[PDB]
DNA sequence: GATTTTATGCCTGATTCT
DNA sequence: AATCACCCGCACAGATTT
DNA sequence: AGAATCAGGCATAA
DNA sequence: AAATCTGTGCGGGT
């Protein structure tokens, strides 16, 4: 019942798969090496043995079918890991949050009921793809979002793109690639500090010259600096917000802060660029990038895409134009789940021995793992809530940003 | 075959699942009291133009559109969510007007998607008011192809009015309904005075108001729940004992039942209890509820007493239930336990922000329209030279350049501009080079393009006067919009007027009666 | 209650059912070779704008639209019909481009509606060409609310190339596939001479051509089928015997199997036959087909000859099959048995009708456009009186009446207005009162309204000359359309050019091989 | 077995229903009178006992359940019609072709296996409605299309409709109604013969006078009639048609060979008219109707419609306007099947003992019925094909012309 | 057009231990 | 998420009776 | 006699 | 040992 057995009888070359969803299991049954591979679809979420009792565990059908399929016993004085069929086991769940939840449930079951199986290293986790990209001739699969970003960046700078400053220089690859990588890293760093300061404040600081706090002292040049910053911010404002500046001489080094009134109708008291901000390394790297990102572009300039040309006046405009031009004849497909894939794709992505990729589960420490399982999967609400709160956004505020 | 520790995998997977369920599935938002699925369903229905005064549409169409475009989940959950909103005995104020078979209080179940039909309700359009005037922020969908609102610009206090119920990982939320008029009066009282205590607010809001119109017993639980955020209350059914003399035998008549109670299960439980001799003095049980109303009849034995047998039913049967009030909601993307004053303050701040953004958008649009109207009026003032110059134009670009590089006489229209002076109607982005400088208008590129797109039909007198009328009214509109932003009291006056209008439009009477022990 | 004889009721009911099934479900139409379900599905997909170079759509959307709007039957039949058209091993030229798990040659399965996607194919747009130019007849749907085409204006000979198969009450039909290039060559040969014999036609069309590329063993049944409409042919698989020397081993390799045969069932049948000792000399059986080709390997014993076992396999198992050609189709709403010449003649007549109707529609549109352009050109030559009249008038209605009241002198544009062929560029519905009279022009109401909608941008030289160029082009277009409608030889040239273009675009090579016994 | 038995045990006042489908079965169970009515849904088409062997009949689940529900035996030496249950049986199938097919299968089963049940008159056929009409207050159900047409015609002339021809005549009811009914009958007569001639020719011949065969001659008399008809046809076209004509003589009568062409380079080459056509009664009744239908409308004419006056000619447009006026406040619904009807409608339309309508099945002759059953439901294809072809549209082409 | 049983938290009533 | 158990005509093995 | 344990209901997701 | 009888599957419908 709901188990496609294999032909191999020796329990050292067989495999077993625990597929999520009936359609995915049906598709996988077609596209598999029928000699030494088996399938066992799971209709949905399964029993949690950590909270449930032994009698209810035996009463259920999914766990009972799994126990029958594995071939080993259950409980003390009957369990015997030597009588094991399907020496290799693969999970292969979906790539969404419910897939991770089902994976955690299966790991809890295997660890609590059959510790020796996990210890000996007979449990594997599969890594199905997420994106598929075709460009007429080339076709490939891409996992998660990071690899998609890397592929997009590489395709953007794939040939041509000889940037012209004044008449006809040529950065020609590596310099432009380094500049793009640095710009993306700085933007990623900026994106993770939106709560503390406005985006526009960080964006404008890169183009303006360095503050040079070493030679600032009390020359009163900070007043002109903040005035120019406020005027530049207000020049291209398109949201109705207004900006003002305030300065004082509480110490030897004069201090200043902006005041912003925004669409919310409430005014923030200050966003001070205090001693920590100027001494912080984030502003130092921002100024480092800005030093190379000054007004390098001359009166006449353009980007030399392959058999194409377009005048430009800003680096972001050139990047956007290159990205848009690189996405002309590119086709992309996104898989919502395992049920969207035909048997050939599943075979060549997850079930082919010569091109599949998997992870082996191993145990580092016993007491720590037992404590973690008891804390997370137990029937005690308060410890679980405290653990979730500890690793909440309060602990996500990493100040390294690197 | 890379290795991986079991502890790290378990930790990462469970934390990701818990965070996603907490911030994406179960708890509602304090500002509008809608879970993401409700917001996505309402937005999808709004985009299709399924208004409240048009033909119905099949449920399967809306469900499929919601699944395909915005919500990447199954069909059963979405259809059940849509069905629960259309039941008169589930929500205090229905948000979906349905036609078909959406179940019944007895315990039946609704039909499939293929047979039912739905459309938006009249009140629902108030939740999505001024949605197109840049009032709320938009965020990308799962595949980065669509835009969904981050929060609706609600005009109804939806959270208190409709309540909520949800189960998350490590926490849960449960809030009962309320009455609209009482909540609006409380909001106005808070607007008048911002230091009002809980006792002052409870003058206007005595307590909950369920759809089924049962009785609430006790008063300490409500006050404790409002003061702290956790409490317990007792809901008791409405029943009576009636006797017609003659034989001298009385009967118990039940008209109403508590909130979230099934009639069939209650009747079968009563039958089972009286079967096993666990309740004395009950002879016959019958249900005559049909169309006209709800009536459950219990005929007692000859030697029994109505009060004694009646009091045992509350102790044993499910005619009296306990409701546990527990208020939890998302404030700024994190869970928190709220009370009445915090909810009212959040609603008021939301309204202030929405009104400010709407005013800014309207001001920008009015100024942009007035800018083009000025150029059209100036061009019509000097039509003969304009056409004479255009006739000798080799191409439209040369005509546009000739029009731009030449001053023009204001003419008899300059007097109107004397009322439009003081730089009140000029766009912010416009430079001081253009516009009237020394009694000679200077045209821009877009103004010249608009002039070139002029039809002969507008050369008549009536069309000429309509532009002047439009300009004159736009000046007053711009003045009013400026005055609204020039002070803080006018904003509160506008908010009060809107709340009073909503109360007048959607007011109703109270159902549930509160009594002490 | 009223009595009724059983005989009359049985007769009427069964005759009604039989007549509904014969012309409602099973047999195809000769002109385009599509059953009603195929036509309804294709039209529904076309209306939604699901073209061949756009994003895919879920199968549930199309199925629901077809069920609700056009086809009042169950969903399983519609979905199976949609799935069958997307399989490369069922149709010679697929009509639907699918994505998902649509099954394989083993006859395994197909995923449900919520796990697949579909769109139109490139060739499928050739069937529905010139649908909007009033080339076919429309009929009401089952409730008198929609309109559906009576027949598609097909441009591909769909019936011969794709074949058909159907069962009815009292009759059936079964027609195999053919090759497109051969059929187009046959049609071109027929157009040059209508008295062509069957032997002449068979020079361009040797025989059927299945998708699977089997081998046809015989040549006598094809002639009988094409000469009388009924015949029988034999389809044989492709296999060979290869010897690697060493120990004198023999192995049988099977590449290509007949049409409509499942590989898994064939393998299981061979295994059952060798198991039960009914076929001697076979040792082992294996399958090794993976992504590159089909290969079935059979090993034979060292004390047997490969040829005998191969012939026994041909005679016993399903490696050799018989196919009975039986051509039946609807001619004018009645079944009829046909041969090749009748089908070709019907297709040619359909093309002639479609081309004639399209030409008439295009001529009407061109005449209307030229009629409007004449009025605009005449108005552009009297600018000063027109603007004076418009300015003096207070209302657009008064200006329109004043324009219509007086005639307008032609001016310098009289050279081209009189250069037309008298009444060639004049609408048929226009009265003789209006139009170019003796030395003056008379305007209608719609011409005056069009004049009032003119922009000032048209006063430039380039815009003025573009209208004259367009009018001159339209004169030549009208002349060409009239010449096409005039003689009966230009129509054949147009048909030949269209057929040649189709052959160049969608031609391909032959697959099946034909040999004598 | 999906059988909801009734409470009454006396087998002389019970009833049984064999509903088609599952939704209809559920609705019938909801809306039935539980005292003395039972339901038995059928999932789909049932076994054809005429072709099936005796052994396979008992194996099928549907017929086995039906036999068990009826209570009588099956086969010789066990069939016992005296010990019968459910003395009244109602079929109540859907109102489409599939319903008729299922009805024929059930009738075949009952006649072949239980002849005495059919002979004694224990089999009834229900007749649910098809159309529903609403007019605010007056709403009702209509069965079959002919009743719908009659209802529409009656509502079109329900009061008013005083045709003012020249100064002040008044048909006043019966005359107009009889004229309209006769015109509709003639239109139906034209429609049934629409295949053999164009619509325009038949529609125009009614306006023309009689052929006048008395003064017919080879020259100066034969040509005038055909030329007048062709001229009257040519000046009323919208599809680019063309009508031409020729005549000939064969020493007996002067025959016409009119020809027409439209949207085709081909030509039919003949639409002959001779003594046979004029001798036919169809032309006689056409002339009889056309004698009244002439150009009676003067320069001033109108119809005294309620709060409406539409002075126009071409009385067909007047009829269309009257139909539009009738449909102004009319709503029509067409049920797709028994599933659409709610339980109350099913209760009050066919299951109510005092408002339902049914048909009783009786046998006139035995040998004729047996031969018909063998011819139709037998496993011989040639007699069935011959019977279907004989009663095709050729038999429907009745030349009675009355 | 109809077809299973789980996770997640808080409250009740009913049954089982000492 | 694909499967239930029949009607319609045609051709062809493997299995019973003459 | 009174703590301790075991079921069932509620609303969005496999 | 020749002649009947008995099943299976193809594609649109309850
Ligand atoms: C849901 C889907 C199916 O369809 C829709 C619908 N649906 C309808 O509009 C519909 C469909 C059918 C009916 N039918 C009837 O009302 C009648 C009533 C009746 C009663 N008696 N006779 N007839 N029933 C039938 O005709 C019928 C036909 C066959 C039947 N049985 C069998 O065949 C059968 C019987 C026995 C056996 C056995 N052994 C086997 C079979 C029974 N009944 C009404 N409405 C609507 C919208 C959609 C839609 O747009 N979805 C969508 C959009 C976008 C997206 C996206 O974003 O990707 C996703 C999704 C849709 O997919
Ligand atoms: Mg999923
Ligand atoms: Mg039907």
């Amino acid at each position: 019942g709901k188990l496609a057995d294999c032909q191999e009888r020796d329990p050292a070359l067989s495999e077993l798969y625990l597929v999520e969803g009936d359609s995915a299991g049906g598709s996988a049954k077609q596209g598999r090496n029928r000699k030494n591979q088996a399938i066992l679809p799971l209709k949905g979420k399964i029993l949690n043995v950590e909270k449930a009792r032994f009698d209810k565990m035996l009463s259920s059908q999914e766990v009972a079918t799994l126990i029958t399929a594995l071939g080993c016993g259950i409980g003390r004085d009957e369990y015997n890991p030597d009588k094991l069929r399907y020496h290799s086991i693969i999970i292969m769940t979906d790539a969404d949050v419910d897939g991770s939840h089902i994976r955690t449930l299966l790991l809890t079951f295997f660890y609590r009921q059959m510790p020796e199986i996990v210890e000996r290293g007979h449990v594997y986790i599969a890594q199905p793809p997420l994106y598929k990209v075709k460009k007429g001739k080339q076709e490939q699969y891409i996992k998660d979002d990071e690899a998609m970003d890397q592929y997009q960046i590489s395709i953007a700078l794939d040939g041509a793109t000889l940037h012209t400053n004044a008449s006809a220089p040529a950065l020609a690859g590596e310099a432009l690639e380094k500049l793009v990588s640095e710009y993306n890293a700085t933007q990623k760093m900026i994106n993770r500090m939106e709560r503390r300061y406005p985006k526009a404040m960080l964006k404008e600081l890169i183009y303006q010259p360095t503050l040079t706090e070493a030679d600032l002292s009390d020359e009163q040049t900070v007043t002109r600096w903040v005035n120019a910053l406020v005027s530049e911010l207000n020049d291209k404002e398109q949201h109705g917000s207004q900006w003002k500046f305030d300065v004082h001489t509480n110490a030897e080094q004069n201090l200043f802060e902006p005041i912003v009134r925004v669409r919310t109708h409430g005014v923030d008291t200050d966003y001070p660029l205090d001693h920590e901000f100027i001494t912080g390394g984030e502003y130092r790297r921002i100024c480092t990038l800005g030093e190379k990102l000054r007004g390098l572009l001359e009166e006449d300039a353009f980007i030399e895409r392959g058999e194409r040309r377009q005048p430009v006046a800003s680096f972001e405009q050139a990047l956007d134009w290159l990205v848009k031009e690189s996405r002309r004849g590119l086709s992309i497909q996104r898989y919502k789940g395992l049920g969207e894939m035909n048997p050939e794709q599943l075979w060549e992505t997850t079930m082919d021995p010569e091109s599949r990729r998997m992870l082996r589960v191993t145990v580092k420490d016993a007491i720590a793992a037992d404590q973690l399982f008891t804390t997370l999967m137990g029937d005690a609400v308060e410890p679980r809530r405290a653990f979730i709160e500890e690793n909440a956004l309060k602990a996500a505020n990493i100040d390294i940003e690197n | 075959i890379t290795p991986v520790n079991i502890e790290e995998e378990l930790k990462s997977s469970y934390l990701d699942y818990a965070m996603s369920v907490i911030v994406g599935r179960a708890l509602p938002d304090v500002r509008d009291g809608l879970k993401p699925v409700h917001r996505r369903v309402l937005y999808a229905m709004n985009v299709l133009g399924n208004d409240w005064n048009k033909a119905y549409k099949k449920s399967a169409r809306v469900v499929g559109d919601v699944i395909g475009k915005y919500h990447p989940h199954g069909d059963s959950a979405v259809y059940d969510t849509i069905v629960r909103m259309a039941q008169p005995f589930s929500l205090r104020y229905m948000l979906v007007d349905g036609q078909g078979n959406f179940g019944s209080i007895d315990g039946d179940s609704a039909a499939a998607m293929r047979y039912t039909e739905i459309r938006l309700a009249k009140i629902a359009h108030e939740l999505m008011a001024d949605l197109e005037k840049e009032t709320v922020d938009f965020v990308d969908n799962y595949d980065g192809t669509e835009k969904i609102p981050d929060v609706m610009p609600t005009k109804i206090p939806n959270l208190l009015v409709n309540g909520s119920s949800g189960i998350a990982v490590g926490m849960a939320t449960n809030i009962p309904p309320h009455n609209l008029t009482e909540v609006i009066n409380g909001c106005l009282a808070y607007i008048d005075d911002e230091d009002i205590s809980i006792e002052g607010l409870m003058e206007h809001i005595p307590g909950p108001d369920f759809p089924t119109a049962a009785i609430i017993n006790g008063r300490r639980g409500i006050e404790e729940a409002y003061r702290t955020g956790r409490g317990k209350v007792y809901i008791r059914a409405r029943a009576e004992v009636e006797v017609d003399a003659k034989t001298g035998r009385e009967t118990i008549i039940v008209h109403e039942i508590p909130y979230q109670v099934n009639k069939a299960r209650l009747i079968e439980k009563i039958a089972e209890l009286v079967k096993e001799k666990r309740v004395e003095g009950i002879s016959a049980l019958r249900d005559e509820s049909d169309k006209d109303g709800m009536r459950i009849v219990i005929e007692v034995k000859r030697d029994a007493v109505g009060e004694v047998v009646l009091n045992n039913l509350y102790s044993q049967t499910q005619l009296q239930v306990s409701f546990g009030i527990n208020m939890v909601a998302l404030h700024h993307g994190q869970p928190k336990i709220m009370n009445l004053k915090d909810i009212i303050a959040a609603f008021v701040r939301h309204r202030r922000e929405v009104v400010t953004r709407r005013t800014i958008f309207e001001l920008r649009k009015a100024r942009d329209r007035a800018h083009i109207l000025e150029a059209l009026a100036v061009a019509l003032a000097n039509i003969d030279p304009i056409i004479e110059l255009i006739r000798h134009a080799p191409t439209p670009a040369e005509a546009k350049t000739a029009l731009v590089a030449n001053p023009w006489q204001l003419g008899n229209v300059a007097a109107m501009l004397e009322r439009a002076g003081d730089d009140a109607a000029r766009p912010e982005w416009l430079e001081p080079e253009f516009g009237v400088r020394d009694g000679l208008y200077y045209l821009t590129e877009q103004q010249a393009q608009a002039i070139l797109d002029l039809r002969l039909q507008k050369l008549t007198g009536l069309e000429h006067e309509k532009l002047l009328d439009e300009y004159k009214e736009l000046l007053d509109q711009i003045a009013e919009l400026l005055r609204i932003l020039g002070s803080a009291d006018r904003l509160m006056e506008v908010i009060r007027e809107e709340l009073e209008l909503v109360r007048e439009q959607f007011g109703d009477k109270r159902r549930t009666e509160i009594t002490a022990n």
